[PDB]
């Protein structure tokens, strides 16, 4: 759970760049896929188990 | 038979079958975010 956002699956570090005021991304088909820790400010990828 | 590659370098009968089943599978995952008359579309919120 990310400050609202929840979910399951693992957590790995992405290589995305988000705008500098964006939390999390989507995919196609609008599903969560990255999420920024509010504590460190890094982008991490969500993959399913 | 040379004219042949010249007419390739045709195909719409094979890629309409990739065409419908790409957009039978993009449409199914696409209706999970319907709520159908319900007070949210997802079932643990």
């Amino acid at each position: 759970n990310f400050n609202g956002l929840t979910g399951t699956g693992v957590l790995t570090e992405s290589n995305k760049k988000f705008l500098p005021f964006q939390q999390f991304g989507r995919d196609i088909a609008d599903t969560t896929d990255a999420v920024r820790d509010p504590q460190t400010l890094e982008i991490l990828d969500i993959t399913p188990c | 038979i040379g004219k042949i590659q010249d007419s390739l370098s045709a195909l719409g009968k094979l890629q309409d079958v990739v065409n419908h089943n790409a957009q039978a599978l993009n449409t199914l995952v696409k209706q999970l975010s319907s709520k159908f008359g319900a007070i949210s579309s997802v079932l643990n919120d």
